[PDB]
């Protein structure tokens, strides 16, 4: 649940994992903020969700719903004094913002998988705008959270990873390494200060962070990227404290637990409800009894389709 | 109403949604301690209070509920009544017209009027005896849904729900007032009896109240009636009970009394208390005990599958229903399968008034009032005199002026009495009364409404919430519509060989489709009443039958076609009414 | 002419009912009810169930006077008899046809309507199932059917006289149940429908079996009967306006749904006999 909450996606040139991010968050009746790192991508995004595909939000159980569409707003992490400027512009525009999916950002770091035939000269770009960038991105926010203290949950903060397509991802392993630390180290000096009566008094009541990792880059499948939006969609719209750090996603979807949730919360409900017990149809081919079937089915029962 | 059960039940919600693993904050919930449901300016805060801790309303269940005095229609006093009606039904349209204007804008709009299943089903009034008033605010809550389902429009919903009997009191005090109930009918019927044969109340109530059956059997000074009554009190009931010395009880007294002063039996400033005071054991422990095995048997047979649903599956299923986008306008049943014996609209059953059956009630008195329809009266009274030759006919009417008008307009049955006229001014039991003093006692009395229908829109959008039929109008039309007719019959119950006529307006000619929502409520509401009325007219001592007739939907339909071709319906009328008159 | 009718405006589709027949499937508390799983629809219904008192009107009398009825029957012998005193005697009709099914039957009808035998107004045929034929033959003999009279040759077969039992050896099987679907419904269809095609021959089918719960396993086999051929009515008066011919279907129950309804009272039936003869000649033809 998310509607009295807003989201704001940290993304970058990834337009289509952001969008989708956005698309996966706006289903949970949501309105969201969506920044991109890089200039001239603003406008291919917003020529993306021009088209009703991302236009539209729909909740899990495929019911239309009325939510704010999709802002688009210009971040620029690397440059502070803009950043912070814009911080503070969406808050003027809103209000506080909690909740900040932070993507990398580019796709992906390098052309080449390799990190000694390199001579300093895209390193130079990842080591300066992907790690660093990440640390000035994560002060802003932090910033915009102590300086302006607001009473409520827990501040969550997830660091979703690039995807793997071949050759692994030696980049993503390293942000990753980086990441857990900075989410550690930090989620811990944020709950030790929420109670000390010093920095209490800076205005008003502030609240403590609680971030995460949800690392990709070990599942190459065709779902990786719904089941990503599934655990972002599930770690800030609901109140699950995960008490480790870094979450991973397994080397097989359906080899583990193959679950298909084209938005079909229905069939999730009809769950086990008639388990165990024979059925007869009559007809059960094509239109009601077909469908009666196939909910029965679903249910748990046994049927005996006869046409 | 009350605020510690409330809280009690918000800690145990809280926890379970908690537990549900929601992004609660103590949200979600939230509790208004004195919402008393029975004053209607009160809702107004209420509302308010919703709309700026929340926002806004989209799911409305009006669920508040009130069982009523819990005796015999022949028994309540006006007050009780108007705070069931007030209590039960009024408070729906109150905050259902409240909300309204904003949950157009809405779109997810749902209105839930939560009814009992004994007030009645769709084409058949089922009996409910004892609880008048909780069956006729049962079957307006979804008398209200079925006439505005049409004209609330596509975004707003609206249906009812009707559980039955529902459980996993021992029926105590029920048993209690049954037999208290019973006690109120062999003495009346034994008064009645004495009464009837050359005696009068006068000379009988002073040894009366003195409940002493030895004394009155002994005596032999008194009416046979009363005499047997004894002797069977004497041999059949208990002997470990006041009762098998004594007759009276602290209630059983008063209440029979007011009995026959509003019957007319016995006349003012002859009331007085007990003399003595039965002791406390007045019923037996074990004749409470086999009326509730009674009781509890009775009411378990009606099961098909031979148990009783609980609470819990009840609500699972209101729950789930809740979720439907495509049904409006009708009743649901979540857990239900009963056996009963109901009754079904005829919907103009044929019939003509069948030679060598009529002059019965020839020179007998004829009651009849009302000041909307004055052609329709004037025809009654032609057709009542020129055949019947009726010796006495009484027409009360609400204001002075139509009551010139109605003599202007008969102007030539004067001189001898029996076309009377008299105004009520809003105080039907005033002119009942008169009529009970200086006018004759009559038999087939007629509610017809003293006013005509509302004649407004309800349907609207957004934005024009101004010409809209409002709370105070609603309630006019429940109290002049409904609780009139209750009132008339409720004070005519209580006669001897009284043949109560309940009579719904026919609406008019030309009528736009707005007002035809108004007349199912009023039918569906008064189908509830004279079913529940007529199931309790019959075990009572005395039989009063009660028959409602309706002119509407009768080859009308909404389609309108009305050049001259009155005759038909002037003679419908007088077919109908003569032949509901004339029993047997 | 459809989605007009709808009060919401929106049309369901198959994924709505069957998910709430799904969800319908489990209550465990429920049984003998009907389910609406989507439908607000506005066609409320032009036909609903009525009563009767009594006191025919005089103007719709004596304008059969010089008619042909026709009429059908053998097992309500009582009913027929008086009938067709009735139809001779006050309703003064010139010509009354009566079919039977069987010949033992047919010997039996003429000998209790000896009576007028003179006259020669009453007419007996040994006819057979094909009651298509017979009436054909009945229509063929003189003028066209008029006032067809609906009665079942046979009662309702209630064979086992059984809904259940606890040995499942004396039940009412498929094939009783066949019988009784094919003589108590589609012997109505067959019979109005041949009243349908002559144009005039207003047909009233009639449910002579007024079983009450005090017969078990036989109420709601009465109540059935009485359904359905509401249903059959229903549709069918609607077809007969419209249509150029003009052949009102009117359908007349005797089998009150009040439980025991009548009590067993020897020679104490001829009141509701009374009023069964009051609705038979009442509705019809004028």
């Amino acid at each position: 649940d998310a509607t009295g909450k807003v989201i704001l996606i940290c993304a970058g040139d990834q337009v289509d994992d952001a969008v989708a991010l956005a698309d996966t968050l706006r289903s949970c009746r949501a309105t969201v903020v969506i920044g991109f790192r890089d200039p001239r991508a603003l406008e291919k995004a917003s020529v993306l969700l021009r088209e009703p595909r991302h236009a539209l939000a729909a909740d899990m159980y495929g019911r239309p719903t009325m939510t704010a569409e999709a802002r688009l707003v210009r971040l620029d992490p690397l440059d502070p004094r803009a950043a912070a400027q814009t911080l503070e512009q969406i808050h003027a525009e809103l209000g506080a913002i909690h909740h900040a999916v932070v993507l990398p950002g580019q796709s992906r770091h390098a052309p080449s998988a390799s990190l000694i035939e390199v001579d300093d000269q895209v390193v130079e770009r990842f080591l300066h705008q992907e790690l660093v960038g990440t640390i000035a991105l994560a002060r802003e926010l932090a910033r915009f959270w102590e300086e302006y203290p607001s009473g409520s949950s827990m501040h969550r903060v997830l660091f979703v990873s690039n995807p793997d397509d071949q050759q692994g991802n030696q980049y993503s392993h390293i942000l990753r390494a980086a990441v857990e630390q900075l989410v550690r180290v930090w989620r811990h000096e944020s709950e030790y200060d929420s109670v000390n009566p010093a920095h209490q008094q800076e205005g008003q009541s502030s609240a403590a962070v609680w971030a995460n990792q949800l690392i990709r880059y070990v599942n190459n499948e065709m779902a990786n990227l719904d089941f990503t939006c599934a655990w972002v969609a599930k770690l800030l719209g609901s109140d699950r404290r995960i008490a480790e750090i870094n979450l991973y996603l397994p080397e097989e979807i359906v080899g583990t637990i193959g679950v298909h949730n084209p938005g079909f919360g229905w069939a999730e409900s009809l769950f086990g409800l008639h388990m165990g017990k024979v059925a007869l149809i009559t007809g059960g081919s094509a239109g009601i009894g077909g469908q009666i079937g196939r909910l029965l089915a679903l249910s748990g029962a046994h049927v005996m389709l006869a046409a | 109403r009350n605020a510690d059960q409330l809280e009690q039940m918000r800690a145990s919600i809280v926890r379970e949604v908690r537990d549900a693993s929601y992004p609660d904050a103590e949200s979600r919930v939230a509790i208004f301690p004195g919402s008393d449901v029975s004053d209607i300016d009160g809702l107004e805060r209420l509302v308010n209070h919703t709309v700026r801790v929340f926002g806004k309303v989209d799911y409305l269940i009006n669920n508040a509920g009130i069982a009523g005095a819990e005796e015999m229609v022949i028994d309540m006093p006006v007050d009780a009544w108007r705070h069931t009606l007030r209590a039960n039904l009024i408070s729906n349209y109150a905050l259902l017209r409240r909300l309204a204007p904003q949950m157009k804008a809405a779109g997810g709009a749902y209105v839930l009027n939560v009814s009992s299943y004994f007030g009645g089903e769709k084409y058949v009034a089922i009996p409910y005896p004892n609880r008048s008033d909780y069956a006729v605010s049962k079957a307006g809550q979804r008398a209200m849904v079925e006439s505005l389902a049409r004209f609330l429009g596509p975004e707003i919903q609206i249906n009812a729900i009707a559980p039955g009997p529902v459980e996993g009191g021992l029926f105590m005090r029920r048993a209690r007032l049954i037999l208290e109930n019973k006690r109120l009918n062999e003495v009346f019927a034994a008064l009645l009896a004495a009464r009837h044969e050359g005696a009068t109340i006068a000379d009988l109530l002073p040894d009366l109240f003195a409940n002493d059956i030895q004394s009155i059997a002994n005596s032999a000074a008194m009416p046979a009636p009363l005499r047997r009554l004894a002797t069977m009190l004497r041999e059949t009931s208990d002997a470990g009970g006041s009762a098998q010395s004594y007759l009276m009880n602290a209630t059983i007294a008063r209440k029979l009394l007011n009995r026959l002063e509003n019957g007319g039996y016995i006349t003012l400033h002859d009331r007085r208390a007990l003399t003595v005071e039965p002791p406390e054991p007045f019923f037996t422990e074990a004749q409470i005990e086999r009326e509730a095995i009674k009781v509890r048997d009775g009411i378990l047979g009606m099961l098909h599958l031979q148990r009783m649903p609980t609470e819990f599956d009840v609500a699972l299923a209101t729950v789930f229903y809740l979720a439907d986008r495509n049904v409006t306008g009708e009743t649901f049943h979540p857990s239900g399968g009963l056996r009963f014996e109901r009754t079904v609209t005829e919907g103009e059953l044929f019939g003509k008034p069948g030679q060598q059956r009529l002059e019965r009630l020839k020179g007998s008195v004829v009651y009849l009032i009302g000041e909307h329809l004055r052609q329709h009266l004037v025809l009654l009274a032609r057709t009542f005199l020129d055949e019947i030759h009726v010796a006495r006919v009484v027409l009360l009417t609400e204001t002075t002026q139509a009551a010139t008008d109605l003599a202007a307009e008969l102007s030539d049955y004067e001189a001898a009495g029996r076309f009377v006229v008299i105004p009520t001014c809003g105080d039907i039991e005033g002119g009942i009364d008169r009529a009970m003093a200086e006018y004759g006692r009559p038999g087939p009395v007629i509610s017809t409404p003293f006013r005509p229908l509302p004649d407004r829109a309800l349907s609207a959008r957004n934005g024009d919430w101004s010409s809209v039929l409002t709370t105070a109008e609603f309630e006019e039309l429940v109290e002049q519509q409904i609780t009139h007719h209750f009132r008339v019959a409720r004070k005519a119950g209580l006669i001897e060989g009284a043949n109560v006529t309940l009579v719904t307006p026919p609406t008019s000619a030309r009528s736009t489709s707005e007002e035809f929502a108004l007349a199912n409520f009023v039918k569906t509401t008064l189908h509830a009443l004279t079913a529940t009325a007529g199931a309790e007219s019959e075990r009572t001592v005395p039989h009063v039958p009660v028959n409602q007739v309706d002119l509407t939907r009768r080859a009308r339909s909404e389609e309108p076609r009305t050049p001259s071709e009155e005759e038909e319906e002037l003679q419908r009328f007088v077919n109908a009414v003569l032949l509901t008159s004339a029993p047997l």
